[PDB]
C-alpha cells in the first residue's frame, strides 16, 4: 500500500532551534526542553524554548492559585481522606454564593465566598493570558488573529461566569468548579430555559462547531493529500502558488463547484471556529436576561 | 467556466467505473460514473421527501418530517405512508453519500493526490449509518432511528437522551464532545497563526514558518509544526465522530439504563467503597 | 424584542461574512476563463475583491493579488471534443510535457529560504549537525520502482533545517547523477526504499536540480509533478 503521511517514517534532528529574535525579550526565554522521539513520530520534536516574563509569570501563578483553591476544598469534602479523594474526585464542587447574598462579596468562605475567590484567580490567569497572545505576536510582528480569535472562546466564558450573572443579579447563576457539577449545572440550565434547541443561538453554535470539525476534517485531509507537492508549506504557497494549491483547489471545485485559496482556507477556518462561542456567548447571554423560555419564545419569535 | 490554471489538469483518466462515459464536467462540476449515481439517488431520495411531504400534507420546510416504521414493524417493511418512504430515502441517502465519497476517489486519481479527503468523509457516513442502520438493527427495529425533519430530527435527539438520563454521563460522549471542542480550538489557532504571519503588523514582510513555531513555542512550549497541525486536525475531528458514533452504538444496547449509574463502579471498588465522609459517604 | 432584534441582525452579518470570504478566496484563479484562455462571459454573482499585496521577506519584492493570470509556460494539451467541459488529451508525453496529474506550475526559480534567509531545504550532508533520529535511515538503501526492478540507491536525504524535517531523498542512478524523490511518495522498508508511482525506467526522466546542494521552487513543483503524474501514467508497468 501507499504510504499516508500520517506518522513520519524517518526522524531527522539538528541543533536545538532557538527560534526567530524580531524584538523579543531574549533574557525572557528559558532554554530548550528535551527532544521527544515519541511526539516526533506525529509532529515537532522539540519541547521549548518558552518565553517567561512579568506577564507569563502572573497568570502561573494566578492560574494554580486557581487550581489550588478548587482543590483544597475538594480535599476539605473528602474530610482530607486521599482515598475518599480519589473516590469521589468528579462528585466534589465547589459552588457560588446562594441567591439571597446576590452579588454581594459578603457570602462566607464555606458557603460562596471561596468561589469567588478561585473565580477572582482565574480572571487574572485568563485575562493576562490573553494579554501574552497579543503581546508575543506583537514582538514578533506578526497580526493579531491569534488573540482576536481567543477572545471569543473569552466571550463565552465571561458571559457565564460573570457577565450573566452580573446581570442576573447574583453569583448564584454561574457555574460551579466540578466534573460531575458542571454538567450538572449545564442540563439544568437547558431545563430551566425551556430547551436550547430552541434557543436559534445554540442550533448555530453547533452548526459551527460541528462545521469546524467538517472543515478541519476537509483542510487537514486536503493538506495532507497535496503534501507529496509540498502543501503544507503554506505560506510560501500563498506567496507563489505551487501545484499543491491549485490541486487543493480543483479537488474541491470539481467536488462541489467552488474552492478557496491557500490564504481564504485560513479566513474561512479562523472564522467557522471563532463564530461557535460567538453566537454561543449572545444565545447564554440572552438567556434569562431577555428570554425566560426559549420553547415560548420561539412561538411568538418575540 | 475554468480557473485561470485549470486546464492542464482536465485531461482524461482515473475513473473507476465506465472509462471515458462519464469522463467529463459540467461547468466546475466532474461528472464521473458516480456524479450519475449521486444524482440519481439524490434526485429519488429528493422526490420521494416530497412525496411524503403530500401524504403530510405539508410543504412547510420547518414542518415536513419522514418518519421511519414504528417500533412495531421490527426490522421489516413499512407501508409507504407509515415508514417505508423513509426506509427507501434511507437507502437513496445511503446510495448518495457513498456515491460523493466513490466520485472524490475519482477526482483524487485524475489530480494525483492521496486520498485522505474521501477516507475522512467515509467516517461521516458510518456516523449517520450508525444512526440510522446498525443501531436500529442491533435494537431490532428502524423506529430507533432519527426521522428527516429539522425540527423533528432534535426531537430525536432530546428523548433519546433524556431515555438514560442526562446524556452527559455517556462516558464515549464525553471523549467525544473533548475532540469537538479542542478540533474548534485547534481550528481556530491554525486560522489564525496562518492568517497572523500571512498580514503581518502594517509595513512589514511576510512571516515565515519559523516564526510560526517561535510563536507557539513562545506561548506554550511547543509548536507542533506545519505537518503536525494538519495531521492533528484531521486525527482531532475523525476522532470526535469516531467517538460519536461508538456513544451511540453502545447505548440501547450494550447499556441501556440511566448512564449517570456507571459511574457507581468506580465509587463502588472494595478498598474505598465504605470509607465514611466525602460526597458518597 | 431583542433576541429577536439579534437574531436578524447576525444572520445580517452572515450574509455579509458569506460574501467577504467568497471575495477572498478570489484572490486566485479568477477571472474565470474559457478553454482557450480568453475571458468567460459569465463570471457569477461575485466580484473580485480589491487587491492587496503582500511584502515579500529578503528582497523577493511584493505579490498583488488579484493580478493578471497566466500560465506562463506551455500547455501540450488539445480538446477531445466539439463542445465545451470534456478533456483535453495530451499531445506528446504527459510526463515530460508536465500535464494531467504530472503538471507543474511555473514558481519562482528560487529556493525557498528560512526566516534568516538561508535556503529551507539542504541535503543533510550539508546541513551541520543535523542526523536521523528515530527510525530506519534509508542512506544506503536500494531503490526500487513499480515495476519491481532496482532504480538506484539513497545516498542522502534532504531536510528541510527550520522544521527539522525530511523532504527528499537523493537517489543515485545506474549512470552516476541523482534525482529528488519526495519522502511522501516512498515507503522506506528494512531492506529498500519502494516507489509505487514510478517504474524504474522512468527515474532517468525525473526533472533534474540546476545546483547540486539546493533546490528551487519551481524544480520543487517539477520533481514533484513527475512523480505523482506516474501513478496515471506508470500505470501500465504496474503490478504489484
Ligand atoms: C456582542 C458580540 C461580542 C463580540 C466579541 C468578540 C468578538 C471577537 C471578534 C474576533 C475577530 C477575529 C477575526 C480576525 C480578523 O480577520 O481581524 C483582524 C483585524 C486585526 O488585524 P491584525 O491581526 O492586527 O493585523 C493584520 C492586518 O493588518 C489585518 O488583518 P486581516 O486583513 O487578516 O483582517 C481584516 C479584517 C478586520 O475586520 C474586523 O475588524 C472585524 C470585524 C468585524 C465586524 C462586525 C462584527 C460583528 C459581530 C457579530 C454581530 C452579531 C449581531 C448580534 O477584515 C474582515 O475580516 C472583515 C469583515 C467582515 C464582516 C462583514 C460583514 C457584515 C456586514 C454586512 C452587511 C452586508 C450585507 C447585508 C445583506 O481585526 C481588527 O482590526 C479589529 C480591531 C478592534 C479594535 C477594538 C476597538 C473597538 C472600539
Ligand atoms: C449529528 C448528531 C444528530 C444531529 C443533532 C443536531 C443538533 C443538536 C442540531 C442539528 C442541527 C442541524 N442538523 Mg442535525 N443531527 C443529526 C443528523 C443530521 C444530518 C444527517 C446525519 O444526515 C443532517 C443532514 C443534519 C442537518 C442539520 C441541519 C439542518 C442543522 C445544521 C447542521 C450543520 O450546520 O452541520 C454542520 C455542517 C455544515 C455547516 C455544512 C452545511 C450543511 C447543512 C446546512 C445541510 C442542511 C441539509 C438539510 C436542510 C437537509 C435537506 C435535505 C435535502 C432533501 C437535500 N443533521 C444527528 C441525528 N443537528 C442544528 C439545528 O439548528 O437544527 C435545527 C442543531 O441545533
Ligand atoms: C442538556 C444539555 C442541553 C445543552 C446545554 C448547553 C449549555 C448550557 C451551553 C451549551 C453550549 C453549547 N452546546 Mg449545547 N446542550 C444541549 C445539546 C447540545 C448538543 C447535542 C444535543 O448534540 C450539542 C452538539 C451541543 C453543542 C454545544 C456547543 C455548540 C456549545 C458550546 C461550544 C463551546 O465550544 O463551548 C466550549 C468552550 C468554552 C466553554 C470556552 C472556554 C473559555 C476559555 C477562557 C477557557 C479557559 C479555561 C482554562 C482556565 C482551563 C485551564 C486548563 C488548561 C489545560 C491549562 N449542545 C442540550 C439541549 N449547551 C454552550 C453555548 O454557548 O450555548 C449557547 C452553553 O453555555
Ligand atoms: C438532550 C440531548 C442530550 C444529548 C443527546 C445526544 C444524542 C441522542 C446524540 C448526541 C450526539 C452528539 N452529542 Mg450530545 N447530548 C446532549 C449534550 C451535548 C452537548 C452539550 C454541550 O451539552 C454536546 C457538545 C454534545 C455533543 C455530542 C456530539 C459528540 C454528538 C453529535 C455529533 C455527531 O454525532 O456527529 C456525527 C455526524 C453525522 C451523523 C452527520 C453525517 C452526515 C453526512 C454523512 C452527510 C449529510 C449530507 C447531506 C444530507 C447534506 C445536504 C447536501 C447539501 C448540498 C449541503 N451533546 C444532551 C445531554 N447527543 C449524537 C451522536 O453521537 O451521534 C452519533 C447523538 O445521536
Ligand atoms: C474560539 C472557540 C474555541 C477556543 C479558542 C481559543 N482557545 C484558546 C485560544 C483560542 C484561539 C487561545 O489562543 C488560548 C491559547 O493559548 O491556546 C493555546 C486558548 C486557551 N483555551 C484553553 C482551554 C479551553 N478552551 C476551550 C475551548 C475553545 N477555545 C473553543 C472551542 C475549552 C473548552 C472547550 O472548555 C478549554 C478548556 C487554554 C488551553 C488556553 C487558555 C489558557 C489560559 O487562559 O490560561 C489561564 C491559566 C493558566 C495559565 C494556568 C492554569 C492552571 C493549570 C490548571 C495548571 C496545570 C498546568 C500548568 C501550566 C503547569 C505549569 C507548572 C509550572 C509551575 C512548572
Ligand atoms: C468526519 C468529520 C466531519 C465531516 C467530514 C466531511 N464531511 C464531508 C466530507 C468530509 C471530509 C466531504 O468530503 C464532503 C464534502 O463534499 O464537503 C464539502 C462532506 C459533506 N458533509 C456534508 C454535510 C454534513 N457533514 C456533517 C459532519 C461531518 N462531516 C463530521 C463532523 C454534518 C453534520 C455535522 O450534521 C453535515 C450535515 C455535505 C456538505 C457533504 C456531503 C454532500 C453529499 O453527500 O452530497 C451527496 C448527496 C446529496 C447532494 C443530497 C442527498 C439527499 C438525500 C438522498 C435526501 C436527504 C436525506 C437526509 C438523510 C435527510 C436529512 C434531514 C435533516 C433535517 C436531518
Ligand atoms: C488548502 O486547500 C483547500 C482548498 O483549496 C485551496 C479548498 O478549496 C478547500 C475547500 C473549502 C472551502 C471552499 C471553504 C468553505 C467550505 C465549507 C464551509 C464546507 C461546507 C460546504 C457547503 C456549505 C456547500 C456544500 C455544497 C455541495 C456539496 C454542492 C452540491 C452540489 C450538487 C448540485 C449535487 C448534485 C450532484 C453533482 C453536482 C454531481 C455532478 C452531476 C450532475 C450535475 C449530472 C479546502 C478545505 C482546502 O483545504
Ligand atoms: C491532588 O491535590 C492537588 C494539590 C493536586 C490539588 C488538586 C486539584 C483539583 C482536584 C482541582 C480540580 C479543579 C476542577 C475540577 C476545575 C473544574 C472547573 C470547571 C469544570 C469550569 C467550568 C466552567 C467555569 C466557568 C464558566 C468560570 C467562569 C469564570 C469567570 C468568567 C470569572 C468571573 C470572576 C468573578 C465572579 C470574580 C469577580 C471579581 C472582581 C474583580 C469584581
Ligand atoms: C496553531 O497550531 C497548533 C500548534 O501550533 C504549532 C500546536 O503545537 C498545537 C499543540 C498540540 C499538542 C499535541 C500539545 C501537546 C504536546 C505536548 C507538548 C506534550 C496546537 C493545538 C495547534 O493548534
Ligand atoms: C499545551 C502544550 C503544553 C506544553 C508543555 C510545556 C513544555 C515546555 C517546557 C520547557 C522547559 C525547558 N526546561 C525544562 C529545560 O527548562
Ligand atoms: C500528539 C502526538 C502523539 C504521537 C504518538 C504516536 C506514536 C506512533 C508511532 C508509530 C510509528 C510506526 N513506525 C514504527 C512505522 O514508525
Ligand atoms: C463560515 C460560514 C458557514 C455558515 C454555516 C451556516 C449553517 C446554517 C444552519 C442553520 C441554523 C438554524 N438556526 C435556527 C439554529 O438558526
Ligand atoms: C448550501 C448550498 C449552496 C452550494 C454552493 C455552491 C455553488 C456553486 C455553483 C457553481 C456555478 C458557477 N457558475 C455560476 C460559474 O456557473
Ligand atoms: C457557508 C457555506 C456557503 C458556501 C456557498 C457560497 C459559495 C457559493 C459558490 C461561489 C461561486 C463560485 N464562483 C462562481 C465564484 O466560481
Ligand atoms: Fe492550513
Amino acid at each position: 500500500a501507499e504510504y499516508q503521511n500520517i506518522f513520519s517514517q524517518v526522524q531527522v534532528r539538528g541543533p536545538a532551534d532557538l527560534g526567530m529574535t524580531e524584538d523579543v525579550n531574549l533574557a525572557n526565554r528559558s532554554g530548550v526542553g528535551p527532544f521527544s522521539t515519541l511526539l516526533g513520530w506525529f509532529g515537532n520534536a522539540q519541547l521549548g524554548p518558552i518565553y517567561l516574563g512579568s506577564l507569563g509569570v502572573l497568570s502561573l501563578f494566578s492560574g494554580l492559585m486557581w487550581f489550588f483553591t478548587i482543590g483544597i476544598w475538594f480535599w476539605y469534602q473528602a474530610g482530607w481522606n486521599p482515598a475518599v479523594f480519589l473516590r469521589d474526585l468528579f462528585f466534589f464542587s465547589l459552588e457560588p454564593p446562594a441567591p439571597e447574598y446576590g452579588l454581594s462579596f459578603a457570602a462566607p468562605l464555606k458557603e460562596g465566598g471561596l468561589w469567588l475567590i478561585a473565580s477572582f484567580f482565574m480572571f487574572v490567569a485568563v485575562w493576562s493570558w490573553w494579554g501574552r497572545t497579543y503581546l508575543r505576536a506583537q514582538a514578533l510582528g506578526m497580526g493579531k488573529h491569534t488573540a482576536w480569535a481567543f477572545l471569543s472562546a473569552i466571550w463565552l466564558w465571561m458571559v457565564l461566569g460573570f457577565i450573566r450573572p452580573i446581570l442576573m443579579g447574583s453569583w448564584s447563576e454561574a457555574v460551579p468548579y466540578g466534573i460531575f457539577s458542571h454538567l450538572d449545572w449545564t442540563n439544568n440550565f437547558s431545563l430551566v430555559h425551556g430547551n436550547l434547541f430552541y434557543n436559534p443561538f445554540h442550533g448555530l453554535s453547533i452548526a459551527f462547531l460541528y462545521g469546524s470539525a467538517l472543515l478541519f476534517a476537509m483542510h487537514g485531509a486536503t493538506i495532507l493529500a497535496v503534501s507529496r507537492f509540498g502543501g503544507e508549506r503554506e505560506l510560501e504557497q500563498i506567496a507563489d502558488r505551487g501545484t499543491a494549491a491549485e490541486r487543493a483547489a480543483l479537488f474541491w471545485r470539481w467536488t462541489m463547484g467552488f474552492n478557496a485559496t491557500m490564504e481564504g482556507i485560513h479566513r474561512w477556518a479562523i472564522w467557522m471556529a471563532v463564530l461557535v462561542t460567538l453566537t454561543g456567548g449572545i444565545g447564554i447571554l440572552l438567556s434569562g436576561t431577555v428570554v425566560d423560555n426559549w420553547y415560548v419564545w420561539g412561538q411568538n419569535h418575540g | 467556466a475554468l480557473l485561470s490554471f485549470e486546464r492542464k489538469y482536465r485531461v482524461p483518466g482515473g475513473t473507476l467505473v465506465g472509462g471515458n462515459l462519464f469522463d467529463f464536467w459540467v461547468g466546475p462540476f466532474y461528472v464521473g460514473f458516480f456524479g450519475v449515481a449521486t444524482f440519481f439517488f439524490a434526485a429519488l431520495g429528493i422526490i420521494l421527501i416530497a412525496w411524503s411531504a403530500v401524504l403530510q400534507g405539508t410543504w412547510n420546510p420547518q414542518l415536513i418530517s419522514v418518519y421511519p416504521p414504528a417500533l412495531e414493524y421490527g426490522l421489516g417493511g413499512a407501508p409507504l405512508a407509515k415508514g417505508g418512504l423513509w426506509q427507501i430515502i434511507t437507502i437513496c441517502a445511503t446510495g448518495a453519500f457513498v456515491s460523493w465519497a466513490l466520485r472524490e476517489v475519482e477526482i483524487c486519481r485524475k489530480l494525483g493526490i492521496g486520498y485522505h479527503i474521501p477516507f475522512a468523509f467515509a467516517f461521516a457516513i458510518l456516523a449517520y449509518l450508525t444512526l440510522v442502520l446498525f443501531r436500529p438493527v442491533m435494537m431490532g427495529a428502524w423506529g430507533y432511528a432519527f426521522p428527516y425533519g429539522i425540527w423533528t430530527h432534535l426531537d430525536w435527539v432530546s428523548n433519546t437522551g433524556y431515555t438514560y438520563g442526562n446524556f452527559h454521563y455517556n462516558p464515549a460522549h464525553m471523549i467525544a464532545i473533548s475532540f469537538f471542542f479542542t478540533n474548534a480550538l485547534a481550528l481556530a489557532l491554525h486560522g489564525a497563526l496562518v492568517l497572523s504571519a500571512a498580514n503581518p503588523e502594517k509595513g512589514k514582510e511576510m512571516r515565515t514558518p519559523d516564526h510560526e513555531d517561535t510563536f507557539f513555542r513562545d506561548l506554550v512550549g511547543y509548536s507542533i509544526g506545519t505537518l503536525g497541525i494538519h495531521r492533528l486536525g484531521l486525527l482531532l475531528s475523525l476522532s470526535a465522530v469516531f467517538f460519536s458514533a461508538l456513544c451511540m452504538i453502545i447505548t440501547g444496547t450494550i447499556w441501556f439504563d440511566q448512564w449517570v449509574d456507571w459511574w457507581q463502579w468506580w465509587v463502588k471498588l472494595p478498598w474505598w467503597a465504605n470509607i465514611p465522609g466525602g460526597i458518597n459517604g | 424584542d431583542l433576541a429577536s432584534l439579534a437574531i436578524y441582525s447576525f444572520w445580517i452579518f452572515l450574509a455579509g461574512l458569506i460574501y467577504y470570504l467568497q471575495t477572498e478566496n478570489m484572490r486566485e484563479g479568477y477571472p474565470l476563463e474559457n478553454e482557450d484562455g480568453t475571458p468567460a462571459a459569465n463570471q457569477g454573482p461575485f466580484p473580485l475583491p480589491k487587491p492587496k499585496t503582500f511584502i515579500l521577506p529578503h528582497g523577493r519584492g511584493t505579490l498583488t493579488v488579484p493580478g493578471p493570470e497566466s500560465e506562463d509556460r506551455p500547455i501540450a494539451l488539445a480538446r477531445t471534443a466539439v463542445s465545451e467541459g470534456f478533456p483535453h488529451a495530451p499531445t506528446g508525453d504527459p510526463m515530460k510535457d508536465g500535464v494531467g496529474p504530472a503538471s507543474w506550475v511555473a514558481r519562482r526559480d528560487l529556493p525557498e529560504l528560512d526566516g534568516h534567509g538561508h535556503n529551507k531545504i539542504k541535503p543533510m550532508k550539508a546541513a551541520a549537525g543535523f542526523h536521523v533520529s528515530a527510525g530506519k535511515n534509508p542512506i544506503g538503501l536500494p531503490v526500487r520502482g513499480c515495476d519491481l526492478e532496482i532504480a538506484g540507491k539513497v545516498v542522502d536525504i534532504w531536510v528541510d533545517i527550520p522544521e527539522q524535517m525530511a523532504r527528499f531523498l537523493e537517489v543515485e542512478l545506474k549512470d552516476g547523477s541523482t534525482r529528488l524523490l519526495p519522502m511522501q511518495m516512498v515507503k522506506v522498508q528494512s531492506n529498500r526504499v519502494h516507489v509505487n508511482a514510478l517504474s524504474s525506467d522512468l527515474f532517468a526522466g525525473i526533472p533534474t536540480i540546476k545546483s547540486p546542494t539546493e533546490v528551487t521552487l519551481l524544480e520543487e513543483d517539477k520533481i514533484c509533478g513527475y512523480v505523482a503524474g506516474g501513478l496515471m501514467y506508470a500505470a501500465p508497468k504496474r503490478k504489484s
